[PDB]
RNA sequence: GUCUCGAGCCCUAGACAGCCGGGAGGUGAGCUUAGAAGCAGCUACCCUCUAAGAAAAGCGUAACAGCUUACCGGCCGAGGU
């Protein structure tokens, strides 16, 4: 689990707050 | 229609040629609001949102040259 | 290994011992593959290729195995096309069809004209300095296309200076 | 060529390869030079937008252009190195 695609996740779900895996993987949390 | 980033520096301070070695061999000088006026300029050639990054791509060449900041 | 093709729905296809035979709109393509201990089946509408043994020389073969059968598929509907263009810097070649063979006269000044028999149902139809080459098996019709290249192939001469001949312009 | 055994690293958060798409601005970096704009040489090699994109890795031109490179995204799907 490379800490880049932990960090991105983060950053993806932060924007939905206010990689088509890692935009998913983001969606469902 | 705006000229280039080099030109504008030679005209607000002084010198015209630059040097062999940049950040090495200090040319010119350059102060804080001296610099915020070039990036007022540039703005369809300069990709930047805010003021603030505008300014980052102008210094990316004055160090490259031998301009000091005051 | 076992390796399962589905065969398309415009394509029939029969066996019987080593040899498979494909069906199609565009024709059909016969073909014998043999290689020891891989097995080759039709099972409804799916072509199987297998085999107990897994070693390097028969896993080679089964992938050869499985592409023939893809082509075969694909000649039979789709069809094989190259495409070849006649060029020629001082004596106008002649390039034409006939019968089973083409024929090319005046290449390079020859007085005695350079030919090569057609293989297979193959079709070879030229349009002024264009050529295209087609069927359903690519075998006869890739060789056919390489046939026409390979018989205007000059040894003798520099050949950065003496350039004239047929050449395949686009492959399949 | 082929068979067998071991170690490291990568991979279904999609690896390796292929194909498709992107490969962007400051500005042709500065110097040198009549000019050299990734790619003559010397030196620097910095920051914007961004999912990426070198002050350019290999050709290319008189110089540009142009073609690919890294690098990012997609299709694919299982081992790859
Ligand atoms: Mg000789």
């Amino acid at each position: 689990i490379p800490e880049w695609k932990q960090e991105e996740v983060d950053a993806i779900v932060e924007m939905i707050e206010s990689r088509n895996t890692l935009l998913e993987r983001a969606l469902d949390d | 229609g705006v000229p280039p980033t080099a030109e504008l520096i030679k005209d607000e301070a002084g010198f015209e040629t630059g040097s062999g070695e940049p950040q090495e061999d200090f040319v010119a000088d350059l102060s804080v609001d001296q610099v915020k006026q070039i990036a007022e300029q540039k703005h369809p050639d300069l990709l930047s949102y805010d003021l603030t990054n505008a300014a980052k791509e102008v210094v990316g060449t004055c160090t490259s040259l031998g301009v000091t900041i005051e | 290994p076992r390796v399962e093709l589905e065969i398309p729905e415009d394509v029939d296809a029969e066996q019987d011992h080593l040899d498979i035979t494909v069906e199609g709109d565009n024709g059909s393509v016969t073909r014998r593959l043999w290689y020891p201990d891989i097995d080759v089946s039709v099972d409804g509408d799916t072509v199987v290729i297998e085999s107990d043994e897994d070693n390097a020389k028969t896993m080679s073969t089964i992938g050869t195995f499985q592409s023939h059968i893809e082509n075969m598929f694909h000649g039979v509907t789709e069809g094989w096309e190259y495409g070849m263009e006649v060029f020629y810097s001082h004596f106008p070649m002649q390039v034409n069809v006939e019968g089973d063979e083409v024929v090319i006269e005046n290449f390079l000044g020859e007085k005695a004209p350079r030919r090569t028999t057609i293989h297979g149902d193959t079709d070879v139809e030229i349009d002024g300095e264009e050529l295209t080459v087609s069927g359903p098996d690519i075998e006869a019709v890739g060789q056919t296309a390489a046939d026409i290249e390979q018989l205007t192939r000059i040894n003798d001469k520099d050949v950065r200076v003496f350039q004239d001949g047929v050449y395949i312009t686009r492959k399949p």
